[PDB]
């Protein structure tokens, strides 16, 4: 509240983020252009990144930024299977250097790598990722829009916020079909789904004016988010469910998804 | 690199030394800032990464321009547009007669526009001081040295504590506030504003405790009425001296009523009640702002 | 400004303008005269902390200087057992480095901060801190007589690069650990 919520620039910052998320958007369906990796390897890598971030107590913004960097790098560069983890590590490192007050050292990133890549290799890959991304490391993420959306709920409910974060992180694992949705749309769908699941409310009328997103235009993303919320227990990658079972996240992954959507 | 013909070099030693070079083919004067990565055991520094990432989006007349980045596995070169001198050098050269009031008004207006542009793009400069403000011959002042800049969220989180230069550090950072925001930058401007009027630093402290005592001496010791929640701050002690607020007539004599009111709003204790860059541009102090040309003695 | 940190008297040395306006500088001529016996009666102790790395210390330094390249070392040497002054004399502490731009000023600021923390305002153990203007390079150029051994070892020498990287890593690790500990102590009692 007050200068913490930036009341003079919040609308300007939101408009700037909306205009920026188009530029930092990865190419849709870049995995077809990749002749050695598919979406399963990407999902495994993102799950491993979630586990790594949970190990070092990194921010969720770091993980979202790292996944964005990985997607952008792969959308313009072709890598082999054995190198994929390396680029992930590099992206994570870069994300930390952009977000964390105390980012982990390169030695730690080689350690969690399990010594399949050396420190020189990690630094070379970091240089390559920085060159390919053209130092465009400031990218809007689902976290950045969800955090702004959380200010429009009255009364506040930390369970809703934690469930929205959990759904937004679940959307990170699967490239299909969340590569075709902007971070703002996924954040809006996650916020509405969390509100419906926890308190039974819907997409606020103060947010349809701010973002222009009605419940009708959020439906294509909402259906997919609901489908993979229902299928979360059966997913091969279960690191996010374990991470969000903790009491700091209010055990949101232990909740029951709604049987049907009132949309 | 070989494309740029080095002409002059300023910055004693190997400490972010900059080179005034000229483009060989187009004859453009640029400033090359050198960053070492062979001596950096952890790759590209976080400060350089943040500065390059955030300066590529800030396109304003009052923000320094990052023309190009020369990327090499052992060296990093940041190419900036060349500006003749910083504001500290200008004040030192103009230490006898002082900076004329219309020039101070124009410089403050331009700095506030640049800060408003920075804040509307979620960037926190966090290193605002006269050494980081670059002027030119035409009469334009620009923010520079975005190495300490950061991109914040709405609302902000807990960020880096040791950021602003001690002379221009906000009282909320000194008192160890959990959250700081754009109001940290405005305070700096306020201090710079006073430094432009009185030709001397407003709060020249040699330590955090001395800096807090100087701020309290000039503006009065805060309490729960002026700054609610100040008594429960981690770095606040109930043993602080109970000083009285000095009237701004003696703090900044040359300033008029409008300038005094703007300075008092910029130096507000409570970050919530502190003025913003966007709201400062609408102040009556800038009713008759005109842009003069500095003499540029140096 | 024009008074020492405890606000009791002015600075004895002829101050020189420097890169940092926070601190008070002295050109190598003043320290050359001081080491030549110019203020024997008015100065009780004269400390010249060589804030450079030890491999620079072995490559030439001012006579009577003490090499303290770490903040913990300086706190141990200066503040754990402070040099008690008396009436009629003053204790002057001079910091320097290769160029007196990053390391010497940082050590001077750290000493002032730790002296303020450990005392009651405005009492200070070392109210007179100077930084040698131009660093050790200018002193070597102008006062090579007092530099034993008469040699100059740059920080970015083609040799001792591993030592420089190790020392930088140690400084970075210490600063990061101190910052994290302070942040935790602040957030536990916010």
């Amino acid at each position: 509240m007050g200068v913490n919520e930036v009341p003079d620039y919040h609308e300007d910052i939101h408009t700037y983020l909306r205009e920026m998320e188009v530029k930092c958007k990865p190419k849709v369906g870049y995995m077809k252009k990749q002749p050695d990796i598919t979406n399963s390897m990407r999902a495994i890598l993102v799950d491993w990144l979630v586990e790594v971030g949970e190990e070092y107590k990194l921010q969720n913004e770091t993980l979202h930024l790292a996944v964005n960097y990985i997607d952008r790098f792969l959308s313009s560069m072709s890598v082999l299977r054995g190198k994929l983890q390396l680029v992930g590590t590099a992206a994570m490192l870069l994300a930390s250097k952009f977000e964390e007050i105390y980012p982990p050292e390169v030695a730690e990133f080689v350690y969690i790598t399990d010594d399949t890549y050396t420190k020189k290799q990690v630094l070379r890959m970091e240089h390559l990722v920085l060159k390919v991304l053209a130092f465009d490391l400031a990218a809007p993420t689902i976290n950045q829009f969800l955090t702004q959306y959380f200010l429009h709920q009255q009364p506040a409910n930390c369970k809703v916020e934690s469930l929205a974060m959990f759904l937004g992180e679940l959307s990170l694992i699967d490239a299909d079909p969340y590569l075709k949705y902007l971070p703002s749309v996924i954040a809006a769908a996650a916020f509405h789904l969390a509100l419906y699941t926890v308190t039974g409310q819907s997409w606020p009328e103060s947010l349809v004016q701010k973002t222009g997103y009605t419940l009708e235009t959020l439906k294509p993303c909402l259906l997919d988010l609901h489908q993979t919320y229902l299928r979360a227990p059966q997913h091969a990658q279960q690191s996010i469910r374990e991470k969000y079972k903790n009491s700091k996240y209010h055990g949101v992954s232990l909740l029951n998804p709604p049987e049907t959507l009132n949309v | 690199m070989e494309n740029f013909q080095k002409v002059e070099k300023i910055g004693e030693g190997t400490y972010g030394v900059v080179y005034k070079a000229r483009n060989k083919l187009t004859g453009e004067v640029v400033a090359l800032k050198k960053i070492r990565l062979d001596t950096e055991t952890e790759g590209v520094p976080s400060t350089a990464i943040r500065e390059i990432s955030l300066l590529k989006e800030l396109n304003h007349p009052n923000i320094v321009k990052l023309l190009d980045v020369i990327h090499t596995e052992n060296k990093l070169y940041l190419v900036f547009e060349f500006l003749h001198q910083d504001l500290k050098k200008f004040m030192d050269a103009s230490a006898l007669t002082g900076i004329p009031l219309p020039l101070i008004k124009s410089y403050l207006f331009q700095l506030l526009q640049g800060l408003a542009f920075c804040h509307s793009h979620r960037v926190l400069h966090r290193d605002l001081k006269p050494q980081n403000l670059l002027i030119n011959t035409e009469g334009a002042i620009k923010l520079a040295d975005f190495g300490l800049a950061r991109a914040f969220g709405v609302p902000v989180r807990t960020y880096t504590h040791e950021v602003v230069t001690l002379w221009y550090r906000a009282p909320e950072i000194l008192l160890g506030c959990k959250y700081y925001s754009t109001a940290v930058d405005i305070w700096s401007l306020g201090c710079i504003f006073a430094e432009m009027v009185t030709r001397r630093a407003l709060f020249p402290g040699d330590s955090e405790i001395d800096q807090l005592f100087r701020i309290f001496r000039t503006l009065g010791t805060p309490d729960e009425v002026v700054w609610p929640g100040v008594t429960s701050m981690p770095d606040y002690k109930p043993s602080f001296p109970k000083w009285a607020r000095q009237d701004f007539s003696k703090v900044v004599p040359p300033l008029d009523e409008d300038g005094r009111s703007l300075l008092s709003q910029m130096l507000h204790y409570d970050p919530n009640k502190r003025i913003s860059a966007k709201a400062a541009l609408a102040h009556p102090f800038f009713q008759d702002v005109t842009k003069p040309v500095p003499h540029l003695r140096l | 400004s024009m008074v020492i940190g405890d606000f009791s008297k002015g600075y004895l040395f002829h101050t020189v303008a420097g890169k940092h306006q926070d601190l008070k500088y002295i050109s190598p001529e003043i320290m050359a005269s001081v080491l030549n016996g110019k203020f024997a009666n008015l100065i009780k102790e004269f400390v010249i902390i060589d804030c450079r790395y030890p491999y620079e210390y072995e490559g030439g330094h001012i006579k009577g200087a003490v090499n303290l390249h770490m903040e913990e070392e300086v706190e141990d040497f200066l503040l754990k057992k402070p040099i008690v002054p008396t009436d009629g004399k003053r204790v002057i502490v001079v910091f320097h480095s290769e160029f007196s731009s990053e390391r010497g000023p940082r050590m001077c600021r750290y000493v002032r901060e730790r002296d303020r923390l450990g005392n009651e305002y405005p009492k200070l153990h070392y109210p007179e801190l100077y930084v040698l203007k131009g660093g050790y390079k200018e002193f070597f150029m102008k006062c090579q007589s007092y530099c034993e051994p008469p040699s100059y070892r740059p920080m970015h020498h083609e040799d001792f690069k591993e030592d420089l990287k190790k020392f930088r890593t140690k400084s970075r690790t210490w600063a990061g650990e101190k910052s994290k500990r302070e942040m935790y102590s602040r957030l536990k009692k916010l």
